[PDB]
């Protein structure tokens, strides 16, 4: 709200939020599965669950925290404007946290790791079939691939053992996430 | 032969444990002393007859790492004395003391694995081991002694530097420069006497030089002042992590009577200086002071080793005994003599004749003895009576079903004898219930010794151990860091820490548990023989465990992941026909080096367990296959295994060792299979001792993090196509041109991993043919974002099986009239299975490329559809056979240009006309399902309605798209209740992407019967059996089953050729359906 | 490049698309190796062979050079050192534009040392 | 409730609904006013599911009783919605008996609006 007041027309909100902590689906940790001192005495950040019309289905999301516009109530959580980018480090313990931060710091500082992507001038390289100036747009293109957190347990197991975001979306940055589209 | 009898008869271990029967109750202590159990307490804990109850176990105090010193086995009976309604025994706590002849004093030792001494109570015995009289009491005393040495110990186990040693450290002098410790001085302590003190502390200076001094003072009298200092290079080093110092000294003191105030002072603020412990030894009179006394005598000894002394204790209550108790298992009752009012005398040697043992005489008033901590009943067990397994999975309680799941998988798939035990159970039978790293080693040794007896000369020990659980460096979880509410006191498996000479350095290792030979004590833990491979899954919670097991299971089952390594950054190794054959079997393992991520103190407060240190997430390139003397090696398939170490290792002139190479890694064993990673690593580890080149610092200890029974997912045999429509496909990519409706003839062979033709390979080959390759396709529009798919339907041209005789096979298929706009290379997946050797072969070919079918659709097709088969209820049906009133008509049909499902347009519909009657004219168009696997083929499946018992006739008519028709007449006799119960099933869709639906059609509607859909893999192993029950309400309707593609072990199946069928479990037998091809593509 | 030969280097700075950036001006850091790092196994008549990285492609030269209006040029003398190495050498480059705080980087494998 | 049957709800599922993994239960909410007699010290509610082995769980039971406007030694959240004889916004005379006169009545739909 403060920013919007003086922000110039067209400019997007520059602020970002980092939820530095894991989140539990049962926020109050009252269910039977949560009754266990580690799980109990740990502090988590909250989780928001986008409940739909008449508790039919529901999805857990952090996008809720970035819905800062003054849109009317008729617009459901799914159709509102994502004003602020939100990110999360689903870490429970400081050991977990240090590993995340060390990984993020070392990424920016290892300048030599960034030159490996530029070194690919010798030619899991998959070709994307889509529909001088035309080839320039494809050099700037990129593909993000979603990680699909499964259903590893026979119904009741998942509910007793997969209690937090960390348990569900396995944290340790896994499988081919970002593809750069390269042209000769 | 006769020597076989002498081996068994001289058998160290028991064939059956004592715990196999009788009532067992676990108890424990936190302090050495005499504990009592009353008959009432025993009755109250399940002992029907308390007279038959006895005590069992060792107590606190660790087991020797010198196995030869362990003389006992199974559950050792503890000597006990009985009064009336109660039994007494001498228990041993975690702190124990030993004699140091150099410093001519006694020193303590804390059990690293346990906070308590565990024991057992049991009637199994039949009767307690009655304690005996002490015999060692010499006839003549060479000295009458007036006092004994009372030992006390201040020790706070607060901090656990991982690097330093096996030890924990106490109070810091970083902020507080002076710390005071008060010891209570007890009654019989003498006012004046020599005050013995061992003061142990650790110190790292934060600046060089400087006047730094650690000074002790007792009741104001200065005991010592120790100067401390460090070099600029010592301060600058990261690994130096503190100088341990131990100061011994006797100080004549006066007026020590109620409390002893010790004042430790470090002269400098800001350093990393901590107190470890303070041992205090006072001179006390031999007089009962209302508290039991551990009478030991070593100071100013007036006698030699083994010579007897006269001891006289005064103020004795008469309900007091003196036990000579250096251990629990050697406790004996000292026969005393009364010499006056409340005064007793005994004669014995204060020190053993060995001149390195100080005998302990425990005087205790049995009226005051109290119960130990009764933990409760334990179920019967008999690890001692187990057969030698292939694999031992040692689990924690929480992780047990996940361990047992992996066990069941290995038992069923790999055909292994696997033994699952709880570490508690191992402690019960190998360390008298007390946690001890040596209990694992002894449990393994039991089987090793048994095996070795009959094992042939040269053969290596085949058993392996899997530690199913994480391990903490601070095994007792007593340090301050272990008390965080956020992480909590879970059960871990023990960690063993190979401590070197005089606690200089130490490394944590699991190799200790595989050192089972009877080598002499001179051989350090580093140079002993690694007899058994050990592996670990450092998982804390069952969620972590399930992920590990699922990863390991899915590795062995994803046959397609193993073909990627055969389908072939690539670093070339410079090593410093028959020669090239050895390099094909070679492999390189690269060690993962777990770093030091924290600024000194962080690591120690936050990296508490093996999992935290060796991050068991899948880390970069562990195993390389080797494919002027520069050999090219490539990294392949995400093997569940990880090799991890913390310590770095260098070569001649500090060249860092990144891993090792085994020139015969991938050499197959006598069984024709590759060796298990566990064995590969065990021989590797064993070889690093064995060689005289890596004899100095070059030997390195690393962790096998993973199931040691894992085999590298790499083919033993390959399938190779030799001719496609006459063309040689080897080396070709999208060259062999195929056309729509063209009969394509395939020919191929089976080879070994080296590529040599295997004429011994004979069985069946499964092969699926795709017109193109899976490719990502982005659905474009004028929006920058474009959500994208996989054209995960490079259409299946053909899928079928073929016989493989003496290494070869040949089949053919018709190219369907389908999608050829696809540019470049198609794909043929091949999977062969040798029924006799159970061996699997696999291959992938890209030589094919589909071409446009020139597309006038001219009236050449005057050949009508071919009825392949037409049955009722079973495959063994000839026209005119008997059947019950509700048949199940099944018919396979074929036309090159397809069958008519359009509907209407005169009598073009597929119809079944029973008795040339319009009354039952059926539009079976909805019951026809085109074959996704065989071009032109289609199948019809319907349930004919009921009718009376009599002879009948029927005609099946089917039309093709080019209007040519065919008829098929057949007859059948309906008999009331004659046919058996049978069903068939169709899969929708095929190929299968994410989920599969199975629609079942039956012969006995309404009636309550048991049907099941079974899925199999190309090796014939059952993937799963989805069961279903036919309910009364659904009268004459087929049943549907949805399937999430999860195996019987609860893992999603991989892409491939499967076989589905359904079985009807009737009372008098089982009737199965014909197996049907099922292809999986998006997993 | 021959031993004790003065080698003259010349280069430019471009954007990510590879278009010449005349605005890039500052310093460029560059190290020159006589070969590539390669795993070497110390062999013997034992099946096990603990292995290293010949992580000493010898450094032939390392120095800084000024970058003006997108370009730079420097030179160095090839040392009398190891040329038994087969295949290419390696030049690592890292430029920093002092005013925009922007970083440029490059790798080149065109050189080969000779006897 | 106290032996008087409030309702009996029939439940059923298709072979495909049972076979599905994501289906994970049919939520049901049953509303109903039941004329009852002799409800005085305790109300015993007896929920019965006729079949063993199914995945059936109670979420909650809300109970609303008709009580007199009389202090019974415990604070009372006086709300009135059942059988309302007035329209929205129309006032009513409330009369509480047995009040101790160390007692107040707050109109408290929230904390911030307590009056
Ligand atoms: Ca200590
Ligand atoms: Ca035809």
């Amino acid at each position: 709200d403060r920013w919007k007041a003086n922000a110039p027309v067209g400019e997007t909100f520059p602020m970002q939020m980092l939820l530095f902590g894991d989140g539990a689906h049962d926020n109050r940790k009252v269910s039977v599965a949560w009754q266990k001192p580690y799980l109990q005495q740990t502090e988590f950040l909250l989780t928001f669950q986008a409940v739909n019309s008449t508790n039919v289905n529901s999805y857990v999301t952090d996008d809720y925290f970035g819905l800062l516009d003054d849109q009317p109530a008729s617009v459901n959580i799914g159709w509102r404007n994502y004003n602020m980018a939100v990110g999360r480090f689903p870490v429970r313990t400081p050991a977990e946290a240090r590993i995340a931060v060390d990984k993020t710091i070392r990424y920016e500082e290892d300048r030599e790791s960034g030159a490996w992507r530029i070194r690919a001038c010798f030619a899991m390289p998959v070709r994307a079939f889509q529909d001088k100036k035309k080839m320039l747009e494809t050099l700037q293109s990129g593909i993000i691939l979603l990680n699909y957190a499964g259903h590893g347990g026979p119904a009741g197991w998942s509910d007793e053992h997969l209690l937090t975001l960390n348990d569900i979306h396995n944290f340790n940055y896994k499988h081919m996430p970002i593809w750069i589209t390269a042209t000769c | 032969s006769s020597a076989r009898l002498q081996q068994r008869a001289m058998g160290k271990t028991a064939d059956r444990s004592l715990m196999a029967s009788g009532h067992w109750v676990k108890i424990r202590v936190d302090a050495s002393g005499v504990y009592r159990l009353t008959d009432e307490q025993l009755r109250a804990n399940g002992f029907s007859d308390p007279s038959k109850v006895g005590v069992f176990g060792y107590g606190g105090g660790v087991l020797p790492e010198d196995l030869s010193r362990i003389t006992t086995d199974d559950l050792p009976p503890v000597p006990v004395l009985r009064q009336g309604n109660a039994l007494y025994f001498y228990a041993v706590g975690p702190v124990t003391w030993f004699y140091n002849p150099a410093k001519t004093t006694m020193e303590h030792t804390v059990n690293t694995y346990s906070t308590h001494g565990y024991y057992f109570l049991s009637d199994a015995a039949g009767a307690p081991l009655q304690m005996s009289q002490y015999t060692g009491g010499g006839a003549s005393a060479e000295a009458l002694i007036d006092y004994y040495d009372e030992l006390m110990l201040h020790e706070q186990e607060l901090y656990s530097p991982k690097e330093s040693g096996r030890d924990l450290y106490g109070e810091s002098f970083s902020a507080v420069n002076t710390r005071t410790v008060k010891f209570p001085l007890r009654g019989n302590t003498r006012s004046s006497g020599e005050l013995g003190t061992v003061f142990s502390y650790i110190a790292k200076a934060r600046s060089a030089g400087g006047g730094r001094e650690m000074s002790l003072s007792a009741n104001g009298i200065l005991i010592f002042s120790d100067p401390f200092s460090m070099t600029s290079n010592e301060v600058s080093n990261s690994y130096l992590a503190g100088k341990k110092r131990r100061l011994y000294r006797s100080t004549p003191m006066n007026s020590l009577v109620n409390e002893l105030r010790l004042d430790a002072n470090y002269s400098m603020t800001g350093d990393a200086v901590n107190l470890d412990f303070i041992e205090v030894a006072t001179q006390n009179d031999l007089r009962y002071d209302g508290a039991p006394m551990h009478i030991r005598r070593f100071s100013n000894l007036p006698v030699l080793g083994g010579e007897s002394c006269r001891f006289v204790i005064s103020e004795v209550p008469e309900s007091l005994v003196v036990l000579q108790a250096n251990s629990s298992l050697t406790a004996s009752l000292v026969p005393v003599k009364t010499v006056g009012d409340k005064t007793i005398e005994f004669v014995a040697p204060p020190k053993g004749q060995d001149r390195r043992t100080i005998n302990t005489f425990y005087a205790v008033d049995l009226s005051q003895a109290s119960a130990p901590e009764i933990l409760g009943a334990v179920p019967n067990q008999n690890l001692h009576g187990e057969e030698i397994p292939d694999l031992i999975i040692v689990s924690t309680q929480a992780l047990l079903p996940e361990a047992d799941r992996l066990a069941t998988y290995r038992r069923e798939k790999n055909g292994l004898k696997v033994l699952v035990v709880l570490q508690e159970q191992v402690f019960n039978e190998f360390s008298g219930g007390t946690p001890d790293a040596t209990a694992y080693r002894l449990f393994a040794k039991m089987f090793y010794d048994r095996w070795k007896a009959n094992a042939p000369v040269g053969e290596t020990f085949p058993m392996q151990m899997l530690l199913f659980g994480d391990g903490a460096h601070d095994n007792r979880k007593v340090s301050v860091a272990w008390q965080k509410p956020y992480l909590q006191q879970t059960e871990f498996l023990l960690t063993f820490q190979a401590v070197n000479s005089t606690n200089v350095n130490s490394y944590v290792t699991d190799d200790y548990f595989g050192l089972l030979d009877d080598q002499p004590a001179s051989v350090n833990i580093g140079w002993r023989n690694y007899n058994m491979a050990v592996g670990r899954f450092p998982v804390r919670t069952p969620a972590e465990a399930r992920i590990a097991v699922d990863k390991t299971i899915r590795y062995e089952e994803d046959r397609e992941s193993g073909a990627w390594r055969i389908r072939a950054m690539p670093v070339r190794a410079f090593q410093d026909k028959k020669k090239m054959l050895e390099t094909l079997q070679s492999g390189i393992i690269l060690l993962n080096y777990a770093g030091h991520g924290g600024p000194a103190g962080w690591s120690d407060e936050h990296l508490l367990t093996l999992n935290d240190i060796h991050n068991f997430n899948y880390k970069h390139m562990p195993i390389w296959i080797t494919a002027g003397e520069e050999v090219f090696l490539h990294e392949k398939s995400g093997t569940p295994i990880m090799f991890s170490t913390t310590r770095v290792v260098y070569n001649t002139q500090n060249e860092k060792i990144n891993g090792f190479m085994l020139r015969r890694m991938f050499e197959k064993a006598k069984d024709g299979r590759y060796r298990t990673m566990g064995e590969i690593i065990r021989s590797a580890k064993q070889g690093m001792l064995s060689t005289v080149f890596p004899d100095s610092i070059n030997q390195l200890s690393f962790f096998l993090m993973g199931d040691p029974s894992v085999r590298m997912n790499l083919p033993t045999h390959k399938v190779q196509l030799t001719a496609i429509n006459g063309q040689d496909p080897e080396g070709q990519y999208g060259t062999i041109m195929l056309k729509s409706l063209e009969r394509v003839a395939l020919k191929g062979k089976v080879t070994d991993e080296k590529g040599t033709f295997d004429e011994t390979f004979s069985g069946k080959v499964f092969l699926t043919v795709f017109d193109g390759r899976k490719k990502m396709t982005a659905l474009e529009e004028e929006g920058n974002d474009l959500s994208l798919v996989y054209y995960d339907y490079p259409n299946v041209m053909y899928a079928g099986i073929a016989e493989v005789k003496d290494g070869l096979f040949e089949t053919s298929f018709i190219v369907p009239k389908d999608v050829n706009y696809s540019e470049h290379e198609g794909r043929i997946n091949l999977y062969a299975y040798n029924e006799s050797t159970k061996a699997e072969a696999m291959g992938v070919d890209f030589s094919i490329r589909v071409q446009p079918g020139i597309p006038d659709e001219v009236t050449e097709d005057n050949t009508p559809p071919e009825i392949i088969s037409c049955f009722l209820n079973d495959s063994t049906f000839r026209s005119g056979d008997e059947v019950n009133p509700t048949p199940l008509f099944m018919a396979e049909v074929f036309d090159l240009n397809g069958i008519n499902i359009t509907g209407s347009g005169v009598g073009h519909d597929i119809t079944l006309c029973i008795d040339g009657r319009a009354d039952l004219t059926y539009n079976l168009n909805a019951y026809f399902t085109s074959s996704a696997t065989d071009a032109g083929v289609g199948t019809i499946l319907f349930m004919i309605p009921a009718l009376a018992e009599g002879d009948h006739t029927a005609r099946l008519t089917v039309w093709d798209i080019f209007n040519n028709a065919v008829h098929h007449d057949f007859s059948f006799r309906v008999v009331d209740g004659i046919a058996p119960d049978v069903a068939d099933v169709i899969l929708f869709p095929n190929p299968v992407r994410e989920s599969a639906t199975f629609r079942i059609f039956h012969n006995r509607p309404g009636s309550d019967l048991n049907v099941v859909v079974e899925i199999y893999d190309f090796t014939g192993r059952l993937v799963n059996s989805l069961p279903v029950k036919t309910y009364s309400s659904s009268y004459g309707e087929p049943i549907e089953i949805k399937w999430d593609l999860t195996s019987k072990y609860g893992v999603k199946i991989g892409n491939g050729f499967y076989l589905y069928r359904c079985v009807v479990n009737s009372p008098g037998g089982q009737t199965a359906s014909m197996a049907k091809k099922m292809i999986v593509v998006a997993q």
